[PDB]
């Protein structure tokens, strides 16, 4: 069998048949305004309100408070569960002036219980500076020790200049990958999200569309056909000669 | 140097006691990812830490959202405007890309730069059970 | 003039809504199971349940048919699948049950 | 919900709920004539008037 | 800036190509006024646009 962690969003939890591969790392690749950082959000919230699972949302560029306001102004009662110590933000920067990461993360990991961690904008410390060669080196590391903590992983991505990912090797370091999408046709905007690659799972292997409302991220369940429902019973049309007809 | 362009802002901020901020043409002050970025977060941090509700001008002629292509992604709040011109006539379009934090109008918006300026237009009512004429007595007799 | 179609041979049964062609459909695939032989019906607009149901008024029980296990009904539609998929699982179906006939 | 700080841009004020973040950055992008400037110019002109 | 100190309309021509929409792109945000000419063709026809 494969591991398995659900995301709480009904429809994608079909799509992958479990949720998210557990303790294995996964890319939202997405460009600007598809919902990445609110995927993430929804992964480790309903996590721990659902599953019962805490988790670490480790920021590489905004500031909790944003985050806060962001995911709250929707429904999630993120503060509550801030003040609770079962969930925590870690706020990390560039051009300040790799041990550093495992021990916030450890702090954070045994102070809230961890086994869900998201990291938004790990594009940060690679793109600002492209010097290192050793860049798939960090990122894989990185994900080798979030897969020995057995943790699940939700990596952000940037995909503005093209392909699915503008680092072009994380698409092919992470196992789950996850394109969303927000075209306009004619001058009308739809929400795609769609399973590019899944290792050891059968997915959803087409553009299923998606919407966020206050409701949150929401997927059309999928598939709701030929399941039909069969009575005997007869209806009245309010046109009792109509009904007599037949 | 940094330092003046915060030293020739605060000045201005508080001389007309202002908490509307608007920055233009500042990618030509930028003119390599690492220098752009972290300059462009700082400056923005230190807006917000003033209060001040900013807008900034991006310019994109090379591609989808600017001209550098990592600028965009700094920012909290996005809005892309656009001229095309299908056929022979020309429509001037907007729309949201990101708006953290709230609901938006995704689809795009036609707008027009008549001497007014800025201009858009954005599902029941009530019924009326009177009668009217046509002026037609024969046809407003047929019911 | 032989008495009836080809052994291995395709009819169709064109017409119009409410003309009766499921109808006749289904009498020849019941009328292959009374025969003893394997039947398939693959319903792209209609449920199995729904459409034995149906078939009743015409004193057809494919229920009796699909329960003695002679008739395997296919409930599918278009739009869920690409046309290759729908082929390719047509055909799955129809290898495992080894059919005598299929509509 | 958050803060909104109307633009005056009647229409674009209701498809912003109201306007555009206060106390945050927001960027215009576009090409040259798409009219990035002139918003931003009436964004403050409005505001202040 | 010379130019505009001394008050003179000056019109500057540039080309285009290079698969870019301008040869540099960066000339069009120092304009204040932009008009661009094409020369494109239809079926085998070609025909002269002019835009703002
Ligand atoms: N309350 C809300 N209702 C509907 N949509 C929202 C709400 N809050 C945020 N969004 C959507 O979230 C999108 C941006 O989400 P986010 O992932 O944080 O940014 P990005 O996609 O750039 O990473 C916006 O396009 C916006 O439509
Ligand atoms: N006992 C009956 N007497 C008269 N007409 C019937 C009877 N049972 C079914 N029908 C008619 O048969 C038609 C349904 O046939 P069907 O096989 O569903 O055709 P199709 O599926 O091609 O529309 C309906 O128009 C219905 O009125
Ligand atoms: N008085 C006016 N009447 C009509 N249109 C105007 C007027 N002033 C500005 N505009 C329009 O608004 C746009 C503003 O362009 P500008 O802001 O200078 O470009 P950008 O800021 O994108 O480099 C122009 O394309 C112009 O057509
Ligand atoms: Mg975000
Ligand atoms: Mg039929
Ligand atoms: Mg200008």
């Amino acid at each position: 069998g494969i591991g398995k962690s659900p995301t709480g969003i009904q429809g994608f939890d079909e799509l992958t048949l479990g949720g998210l591969p557990t303790g294995r790392p996964s890319l939202v690749c997405g460009s600007a305004g598809c919902g990445k950082t609110l995927f993430a959000s929804t992964f480790l919230i309903n996590g721990v309100r659902d599953h019962g699972e805490p988790g670490v949302f480790v920021t590489f560029e905004e500031r909790p408070e944003d985050i806060v306001n962001n995911v709250a102004s929707l429904g999630f009662e993120l503060d509550k569960l801030i003040e609770e110590e079962k969930i925590a933000i870690e706020h990390i920067a560039v051009d300040p002036s790799l041990e550093g990461l495992f021990l916030r993360l450890e702090l954070a990991i045994d102070t809230v219980g961890a086994k869900r961690v998201v990291l938004d904008t790990i594009e940060s410390l690679f793109s600002a500076f492209s010097n290192p060669a050793i860049l798939r080196a960090e990122i894989r590391r990185l994900f080798d020790w979030l897969k020995e903590r057995g943790l699940t992983t939700v990596i952000t991505a940037e995909r503005g200049d093209g392909a699915l990912t503008r680092q072009g090797l994380e698409e092919y370091v992470s196992d789950c990958v996850i394109l969303l999408d927000h075209r306009v046709e004619n001058q009308i905007s739809t929400r795609r999200l769609r399973i590019v690659k899944y290792r050891g799972t059968a997915h959803g292997t087409n553009e299923y569309p998606f919407l966020i409302d206050t409701d949150g991220f929401s997927v059309l369940p999928v598939a709701l056909g030929l399941l039909h429902q069969v009575h005997e019973e007869r209806i009245a049309s309010g046109v009792p000669d109509l009904d007599a007809m037949m | 140097d940094l330092e003046g362009l915060f030293l020739r802002l605060e000045l201005a901020i508080d001389t007309v006691g202002a908490k509307r901020v608007v920055l233009d043409t500042i990618e030509s002050l930028f003119s390599n990812p690492a220098i752009l970025r972290a300059e462009i977060r700082r400056l923005f941090d230190w807006l917000k830490e003033r209060g001040l509700t900013t807008v900034i001008t991006a310019e994109r002629g090379d591609g989808a959202l600017t001209r550098q292509g990592l600028e965009e992604y700094v920012s909290d709040c996005v809005i892309l405007l656009d001229h095309r011109v299908e056929n022979q006539i020309s429509t001037r379009r907007l729309r949201i890309v990101k708006y953290r934090g709230t609901a938006h109008g995704t689809n795009e918006y036609p707008f027009l730069i008549d001497t007014d300026g800025f201009s858009v237009l954005p599902l029941l009512h009530q019924v009326h059970e009177e009668r009217i004429a046509s002026g037609v007595p024969d046809l407003d007799a047929m019911m | 003039a032989g008495g009836g179609f080809f052994r291995g041979s395709s009819i169709l049964v064109s017409g119009v809504a409410g003309a009766g062609k499921s109808s006749l459909a289904a009498h020849f695939a019941a009328a292959a199971c009374a025969r003893g032989e394997r039947a398939m019906y693959f319903s792209f607009e209609e449920a199995a349940d729904q459409a034995v149901r149906n078939m009743r008024s015409l004193g057809l029980d494919l229920g009796r048919w699909r329960d003695a296990g002679l008739l395997r009904f296919m409930a599918t539609r278009p739009t869920f699948y690409s046309l290759e998929m729908h082929l390719a699982v047509i055909l799955r179906e129809v290898m495992r049950f080894e059919p005598s006939v299929v509509v």
